[PDB]
RNA sequence: CCGAGGGUAGGGCCCGUGACUGGGGCGAAGUCGUAACAAGGUAGCUGUACCGGAAGGUGCGGCUGGAU
RNA sequence: UGGGAGAGGGUGGUGGAAUUCCCGGAGUAGCGGUGAAAUGCGCAGAUACCGGGAGGAACGCCGAUGGCGAAGGCAGCCACCUGGUCCACCCGUGACGCUGAGGCGCGAAAGCGUGGGGAGCAAACCGGAUUAGAUACCCGGGUAGUCCACGCCCUAAACG
RNA sequence: CGAUGUCGGCUCGUCGCAUCCUGGGGCUGAAGAAGGUCCCAAGGGUUGGGCUGUUCGCCCAUUAAAGCGGCACGCGAGCUG
RNA sequence: GAAUGCCGGCAUGAGUAACGAUAAAGAGGGUGAGAAUCCCUCUCGCCGUAAGCCCAAGGGUUCCUACGCAAUGGUCGUCAGCGUAGGGUUAGGCGGGACCUAAGGUGAAGCCGAAAGGCGUAGCCGAAGGGCAGCCGGUUAAUAUUCCGGCCCUUCCCGCAGGUGCGAUGGGGGGACGCUCUAGGCUAGGGGGACCGGAGCCAUGGACGAGCCCGGCCAGAAGCGCAGGGUGGGAGGUAGGCAAAUCCGCCUCCCAACAAGCUCUGCGUGGUGGGGAAGCCCGGGUGACAACCCCCCGAAGCCAGGGAGCCAAGAAAAGCCUCUAAGCACAACCUGCGGGAACCCGUACCGCAAACCGACACAGGUGGGCGGGUGCAAGAGCACUCAGGCGCGCGGGAGAACCCUCGCCAAGGAACUCUGCAAGUUGGCCCCGUAACUUCGGGAGAAGGGGUGCUCCCUGGGGUGAUGAGCCCCGGGGAGCCGCAGUGAACAGGCUCUGGCGACUGUUUACCAAAAACACAGCUCUCUGCGAACUCGUAAGAGGAGGUAUAGGGAGCGACGCUUGCCCGGUGCCGGAAGGUCAAGGGGAGGGGUGCAAGCCCCGAACCGAAGCCCCGGUGAACGGCGGCCGUAACUAUAACGGUCCUAAGGUAGCGAAAUUCCUUGUCGGGUAAGUUCCGACCUGCACGAAAAGCGUAACGACCGGAGCGCUGUCUCGGCGAGGGACCCGGUGAAAUUGAACUGGCCGUGAAGAUGCGGCCUACCCGUGGCAGGACGAAAAGACCCCGUGGAGCUUUACUGCAGCC
RNA sequence: GAGCUAGCCCUGGCCAGGGUGAAGCUGGGGUGAGACCCAGUGGAGGCCCGAACCGGUGGGGGAUGCAAACCCCUCGGAUGA
């Protein structure tokens, strides 16, 4: 439920922070903490491959389970509930009846001090991981893998949710944040119940400090330069695209498809996107 | 105002150094070159 | 010391006036259409919304002060 | 104290009918629409028929000149939470009442903000007819909206 | 074109006379006063402002008058820009 | 003999400009062949959050001493960062290595690439980060946490004693972490003292004083005291921490809990060891048996891994501790004690600068620490001044124009000018008071105004201490004194009204543009289901992202408010398993060459045959576009209305002579005595218009317009004054430029603007200070324009290719 | 060749003093419970003034310079992108 801020300042108009409710614990698991390797969107050349990122605040990445088959039919408590500066969603401290700590990207609804537990066995309660095939049909679900023993790969950001939308053979058919109906095979686990957080996307960043604190660093348009940057280069004061909407590299970018065409995943997606 | 030569002998050592020269085939081009002319020096001198 | 009042500065209320502008009332025989009164030829009125030279039209919901 | 009727309200669930779309089957030359038509859709296989699936909205019969609420209003079914009311017994308090400027709260539809949702419908808008014209009535499309959540708006032939 | 800096302003002048004023005249449809027109005349004089980059022009208040042109549209090894 | 030729030499400009911050000098005495310039003394001035002191980088002998002055030094030189020589840098504890990791680099495994080579896990390397044992004083001409003195401490080896399941590169704990605010108690540092110590002083009117001036400490092991940090104890179970595990983690149980105890650090004390001023006398001796105490102020530093709040969520690895495994338990480890052992490199000097980076002893640039006092509200601000350091390596005169920097100005007060450019004005603090509008924060320091010093008296609260004195910190009241003036000097907003643009803080053309440009939160379209799209790469491999549609890419728009209309014919993209066209390939009717012939060989129709294009649809916050003519009303004028042609459709709301309006200073109104600008309107909008967004918008702006008030040397209109130059003398001494020159005016002429030709007029020879009209003055082989079948950047439905993609 | 400059990575450092006074919290009022109001506490912010530091707005000087971008006066930011 975003905290508003009063109009003190000019950036303090619109500027909204999350309400840190559900955060429990306020320093993370030193066991389960690695250094992130801030990249500034540059790869092993050196080179920028991904523009305009650079500059955040420093991070420690938390290591998440994403592959809760792991420990099958041992319970677990759920210890805490914290913050992860590296994901939208929040995550949920596990103290595992077995000794093991484990983080879990955290579910709407997960209350502290309540048991977990993953496998076919497990009960259809929030926050239990089963293989698709276990799940009840019409059950929303969230880090779903994509393929078995593979890792969760699907609706893994703040108040995204998957639903089943019926079975067929080894597979089931999952509707997945976007809108699109997807065959993922039976034996990949999921967790039941949707992502917490779900107030994310009403944030108001409010000012352009907010956005470079988190590694965001200047868009420039490309009507902005010259041409031998940008297709939108140059003109004599103000000009329109003048050229159908391209990006920096040339390619089409209001409606061009770029899904490669005989992509074999193809014969398993029954429906495109919705919107 | 702040000129370009900003001596730092690390640097020097490091960048235009003897096993700088040697671990590309430019640099070592540049030791076969600068020995076939006879210069004094093959590298420039830095106190380390 | 107080003190008429004079002076500097900033407020509040009222009246008069102002290029231009908004609609209003009125005016024997102008122009366009015909919305309402008959089921007025699409029953009407209605709050609201959007649209249209104009009356009006349409949607949503409501009233009979609606004919048969 | 003991009982009763009820679409009174809020929350979570859930059922079948139907419309549209999607895949499959079977099948051919038109379907749709009107006062009559045209636009529109259809040999790229539509309409009509069968099976499968997705989704939203509204609840047929019961149903009434019925019932409930202070009004606006409220209609599938189930459970939970809750309001008012009526009747019986004649038990308790002993005038504790009526009204009510201000205040406060509720307040159909439409409309507004932020998310979602979107089958059908349908302002605007487009197209086809009609017409002297037709910014309409009629036909084919169609976006807000109609639906949900929270927050505003506070109007009405809010009427008996 | 192996460069003759290009508007206007400011400063500093100097010259022409097709004379704006002051001096001398003839004609007048010159009563006087004040004008009109032409002639002689370059000695001196020829204002302060509003607007615009402006030259020019319009406008305000004056004035005897508020003249017109040349000097590389005088003058940037003098200034401004 | 010419090439703005090349190399060298030497002229001209010229004894000219200049001699590098306007912080400033004067005398006396030395030294020496020679002295404004070197040494000494006295006086004067400048810096003093430095122009002082200590590190770091870089520099590399510049350091100290003696002897020197040819050159270097912008003058001089006897001096020197200069020449010659000799001397000088001392560490188990400081810094680095024999320790650890960070980005990054390298790289057994492995992957990839014609070659060269590119990747890459572990490992290795890599520091101003982690870790780790030395403080005070003395000494040299020059080194010192290094030598010496005092008091401390670390590691390694061996030995002894005591204790223990010892043992690891493996497991675990720990190390280990942000921003802002901040408590208690200390220390650094500082102010005061009528107390303690001191050579002395009494002046010029007064003072022998509770007088002036000087100083009143530093280090220190154990122990102790004060203040902090860190930390629960036991037991049973146990499937996790990739073997094991008594450790750690998880569960249960008893006890403990704002504590205590144990431990660790800071501070105080502490055996002991040091230091110790003014002044006098010659760096030293005295002072001196120096004294070494009390009160106050007090950190940003210490306790520290403290506490609180917040979101943007804040390195690693070793040292260290614990657990065990092989192995070994004659060992091995732990603790205490003792002796022994303890290596390599740096160490001089400069270091906001004459020793570094700028060709220079160059007004520039250069990271970290200390940075005293008094006053001004605070402070690192400002003025003065301590310690300390300097007077900036040409001087002496003169007292012109002109230039620079500065001071003042009668009356007027923007009349200056493109423009109040510039300079005035205002100025700190305290109190009073404060408008439209607003998004309710703001606008606001709005505006405007009163106060401000010193003396005496009364009184209120706080900190310390003790509750009191003293000291220090905030105040209130009354009565007086002086001057032109009390933030008396120095530092320290002029204000208001009204438009345009951009919401805002930010960002930009290093070196002519800071803006209205870029960015920006926010809105929308679009792509992307994850071995994602996209991007770099031949590839492997990376980024994306150890992210998963509330995410990531691309594009436009640009807070917020109210909105964003019509056109899909064309171009783009999107959908359409049909039809048309369609390459290699399939097919082989039917031909051709050759051979005696089997055969060998070549051409080859129909028909099957992808993407692409055609064709059918969709789609505008996709590329884009959104009409003409004629007529019509009962005064006129004007057309709500009509006719017709065309288009894919004919500009909607809002706005409009505009950052857009050509005609244009449109016209009217406002403001002014006067207004091509400004503001408000009108609307025939040459040529606004709705996300290349339309119309508004409080706040904001070193943006760009217009007006007013205040005040002014901007101006009428100029005057005087100061200093640094310019001038004269002594010293040192450039520069571009230059065919040679014995280099006048007018009117002509001449390749059309003549010192140089003609006629005339004028003119004795040579300089110095000045002014800029000419030498078509200097500088740059015109940057405009053209020309060259010259070049380069950029574009596209120019041509032709290539990557990439299908 | 990134010892200048531009961006990013890792690890350190720096920002005198003064002003404004958000949320929260406490207490008081308020109501059925609330919203909310008042006071105190609190110490937020691409908040305000202003040194260091980072800049380079206007003007003057400089223009064979002290300087191949400097000097003076003035001005922008100064807990943050
Ligand atoms: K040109
Ligand atoms: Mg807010
Ligand atoms: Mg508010
Ligand atoms: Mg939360
Ligand atoms: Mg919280
Ligand atoms: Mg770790
Ligand atoms: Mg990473
Ligand atoms: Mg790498
Ligand atoms: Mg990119
Ligand atoms: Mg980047
Ligand atoms: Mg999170
Ligand atoms: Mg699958
Ligand atoms: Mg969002
Ligand atoms: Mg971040
Ligand atoms: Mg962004
Ligand atoms: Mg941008
Ligand atoms: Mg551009
Ligand atoms: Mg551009
Ligand atoms: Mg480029
Ligand atoms: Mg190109
Ligand atoms: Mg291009
Ligand atoms: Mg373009
Ligand atoms: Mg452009
Ligand atoms: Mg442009
Ligand atoms: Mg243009
Ligand atoms: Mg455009
Ligand atoms: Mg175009
Ligand atoms: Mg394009
Ligand atoms: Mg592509
Ligand atoms: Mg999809
Ligand atoms: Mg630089
Ligand atoms: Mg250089
Ligand atoms: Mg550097
Ligand atoms: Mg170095
Ligand atoms: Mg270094
Ligand atoms: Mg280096
Ligand atoms: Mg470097
Ligand atoms: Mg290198
Ligand atoms: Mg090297
Ligand atoms: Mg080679
Ligand atoms: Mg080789
Ligand atoms: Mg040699
Ligand atoms: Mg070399
Ligand atoms: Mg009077
Ligand atoms: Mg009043
Ligand atoms: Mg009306
Ligand atoms: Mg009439
Ligand atoms: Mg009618
Ligand atoms: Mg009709
Ligand atoms: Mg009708
Ligand atoms: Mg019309
Ligand atoms: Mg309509
Ligand atoms: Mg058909
Ligand atoms: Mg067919
Ligand atoms: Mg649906
Ligand atoms: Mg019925
Ligand atoms: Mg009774
Ligand atoms: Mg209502
Ligand atoms: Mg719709
Ligand atoms: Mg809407
Ligand atoms: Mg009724
Ligand atoms: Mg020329
Ligand atoms: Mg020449
Ligand atoms: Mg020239
Ligand atoms: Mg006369
Ligand atoms: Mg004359
Ligand atoms: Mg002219
Ligand atoms: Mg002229
Ligand atoms: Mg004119
Ligand atoms: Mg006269
Ligand atoms: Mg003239
Ligand atoms: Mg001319
Ligand atoms: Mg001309
Ligand atoms: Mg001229
Ligand atoms: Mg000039
Ligand atoms: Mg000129
Ligand atoms: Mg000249
Ligand atoms: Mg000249
Ligand atoms: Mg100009
Ligand atoms: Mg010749
Ligand atoms: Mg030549
Ligand atoms: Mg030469
Ligand atoms: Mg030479
Ligand atoms: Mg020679
Ligand atoms: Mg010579
Ligand atoms: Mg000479
Ligand atoms: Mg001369
Ligand atoms: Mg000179
Ligand atoms: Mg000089
Ligand atoms: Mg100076
Ligand atoms: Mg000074
Ligand atoms: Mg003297
Ligand atoms: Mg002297
Ligand atoms: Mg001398
Ligand atoms: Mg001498
Ligand atoms: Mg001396
Ligand atoms: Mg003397
Ligand atoms: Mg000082
Ligand atoms: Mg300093
Ligand atoms: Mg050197
Ligand atoms: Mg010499
Ligand atoms: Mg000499
Ligand atoms: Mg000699
Ligand atoms: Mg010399
Ligand atoms: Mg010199
Ligand atoms: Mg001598
Ligand atoms: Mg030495
Ligand atoms: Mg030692
Ligand atoms: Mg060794
Ligand atoms: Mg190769
Ligand atoms: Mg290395
Ligand atoms: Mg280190
Ligand atoms: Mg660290
Ligand atoms: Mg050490
Ligand atoms: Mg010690
Ligand atoms: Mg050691
Ligand atoms: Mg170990
Ligand atoms: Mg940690
Ligand atoms: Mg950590
Ligand atoms: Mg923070
Ligand atoms: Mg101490
Ligand atoms: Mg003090
Ligand atoms: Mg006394
Ligand atoms: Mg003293
Ligand atoms: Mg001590
Ligand atoms: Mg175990
Ligand atoms: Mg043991
Ligand atoms: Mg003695
Ligand atoms: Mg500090
Ligand atoms: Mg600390
Ligand atoms: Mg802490
Ligand atoms: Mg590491
Ligand atoms: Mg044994
Ligand atoms: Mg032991
Ligand atoms: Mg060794
Ligand atoms: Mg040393
Ligand atoms: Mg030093
Ligand atoms: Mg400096
Ligand atoms: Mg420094
Ligand atoms: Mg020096
Ligand atoms: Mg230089
Ligand atoms: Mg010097
Ligand atoms: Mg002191
Ligand atoms: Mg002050
Ligand atoms: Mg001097
Ligand atoms: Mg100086
Ligand atoms: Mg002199
Ligand atoms: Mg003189
Ligand atoms: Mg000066
Ligand atoms: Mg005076
Ligand atoms: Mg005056
Ligand atoms: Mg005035
Ligand atoms: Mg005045
Ligand atoms: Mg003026
Ligand atoms: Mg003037
Ligand atoms: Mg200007
Ligand atoms: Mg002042
Ligand atoms: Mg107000
Ligand atoms: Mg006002
Ligand atoms: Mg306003
Ligand atoms: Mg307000
Ligand atoms: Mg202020
Ligand atoms: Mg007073
Ligand atoms: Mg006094
Ligand atoms: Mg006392
Ligand atoms: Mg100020
Ligand atoms: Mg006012
Ligand atoms: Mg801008
Ligand atoms: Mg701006
Ligand atoms: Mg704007
Ligand atoms: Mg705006
Ligand atoms: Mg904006
Ligand atoms: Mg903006
Ligand atoms: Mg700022
Ligand atoms: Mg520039
Ligand atoms: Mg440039
Ligand atoms: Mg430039
Ligand atoms: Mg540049
Ligand atoms: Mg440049
Ligand atoms: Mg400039
Ligand atoms: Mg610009
Ligand atoms: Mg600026
Ligand atoms: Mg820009
Ligand atoms: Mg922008
Ligand atoms: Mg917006
Ligand atoms: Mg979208
Ligand atoms: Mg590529
Ligand atoms: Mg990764
Ligand atoms: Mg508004
Ligand atoms: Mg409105
Ligand atoms: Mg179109
Ligand atoms: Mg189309
Ligand atoms: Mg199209
Ligand atoms: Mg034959
Ligand atoms: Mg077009
Ligand atoms: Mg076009
Ligand atoms: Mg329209
Ligand atoms: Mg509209
Ligand atoms: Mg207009
Ligand atoms: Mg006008
Ligand atoms: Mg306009
Ligand atoms: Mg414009
Ligand atoms: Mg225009
Ligand atoms: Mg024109
Ligand atoms: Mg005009
Ligand atoms: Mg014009
Ligand atoms: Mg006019
Ligand atoms: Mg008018
Ligand atoms: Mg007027
Ligand atoms: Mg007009
Ligand atoms: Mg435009
Ligand atoms: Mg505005
Ligand atoms: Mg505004
Ligand atoms: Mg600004
Ligand atoms: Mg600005
Ligand atoms: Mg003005
Ligand atoms: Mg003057
Ligand atoms: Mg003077
Ligand atoms: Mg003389
Ligand atoms: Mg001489
Ligand atoms: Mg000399
Ligand atoms: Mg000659
Ligand atoms: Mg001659
Ligand atoms: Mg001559
Ligand atoms: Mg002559
Ligand atoms: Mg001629
Ligand atoms: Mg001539
Ligand atoms: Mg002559
Ligand atoms: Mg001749
Ligand atoms: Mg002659
Ligand atoms: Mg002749
Ligand atoms: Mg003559
Ligand atoms: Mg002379
Ligand atoms: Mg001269
Ligand atoms: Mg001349
Ligand atoms: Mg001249
Ligand atoms: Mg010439
Ligand atoms: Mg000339
Ligand atoms: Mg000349
Ligand atoms: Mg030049
Ligand atoms: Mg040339
Ligand atoms: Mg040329
Ligand atoms: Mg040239
Ligand atoms: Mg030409
Ligand atoms: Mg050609
Ligand atoms: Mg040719
Ligand atoms: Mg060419
Ligand atoms: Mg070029
Ligand atoms: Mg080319
Ligand atoms: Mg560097
Ligand atoms: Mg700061
Ligand atoms: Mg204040
Ligand atoms: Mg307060
Ligand atoms: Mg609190
Ligand atoms: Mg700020
Ligand atoms: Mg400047
Ligand atoms: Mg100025
Ligand atoms: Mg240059
Ligand atoms: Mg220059
Ligand atoms: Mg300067
Ligand atoms: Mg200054
Ligand atoms: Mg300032
Ligand atoms: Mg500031
Ligand atoms: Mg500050
Ligand atoms: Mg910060």
């Amino acid at each position: 439920a975003v905290k508003k801020f009063k109009p003190y300042t000019p950036s303090r108009r619109f500027m909204t922070v999350a309400d840190f409710s559900e955060i429990t614990k306020t320093e993370p698991e030193k066991s389960l903490v690695k250094p992130l390797k801030k990249t500034g969107g540059r790869n092993n050349q050196g080179r920028i491959t991904v523009r305009f990122r650079g500059g955040g605040h420093k991070r420690l990445y938390r290591i998440i389970d994403f592959k809760r088959w792991d420990k099958v039919g041992i319970p677990a408590k759920v210890a805490a509930i914290e913050y992860d500066p590296n994901r939208s969603a929040r995550i949920a401290l596990l103290h595992y009846v077995d000794g093991e700590k484990r983080y879990i990207i955290a579910p709407d609804g997960l209350q502290v001090g309540q048991q977990v537990v993953a496998g076919p066995d497990a009960p259809i309660q929030v926050g239990n991981a089963l293989p698709l095939r276990f799940i009840p049909v019409g059950t929303v679900v969230h880090a779903v893998e994509l393929e078995p023993k593979k890792g969760a790969k699907l609706a893994r950001a703040a108040g995204t949710s998957a639903q089943i939308q019926g079975r067929e053979g080894d597979y089931v058919i999952l509707r997945l944040p976007s809108g699109e109906l997807r065959k993922v095979h039976g034996e990949c686990y999921a967790t039941v119940g949707a992502v917490g957080n779900a107030d994310h996307k009403n944030i108001v960043l409010g000012k352009a400090g907010r956005s470079r604190w988190l590694g965001r660093r200047p868009h420039v348009r490309g009507a902005a330069m010259n041409p031998v940057d940008h297709p939108h280069g140059g003109g004599e004061g103000r000009a329109p695209r003048g050229r159908p909407p391209a990006s920096p590299w040339g390619w089409q970018t209001k409606g061009l498809k770029t899904r490669k065409r005989r992509k074999p995943s193809s014969r398993f997606i029954i429906a495109r996107r919705k919107k | 105002m702040k000129r370009t030569w900003q001596p730092n002998r690390r640097k020097r050592a490091k960048t235009h150094g003897f096993r700088a020269r040697m671990r590309t085939p430019g640099g070592r081009k540049v030791l076969k070159r600068r020995r076939q002319k006879g210069r004094w020096r093959l590298t420039p001198a830095v106190r380390k």
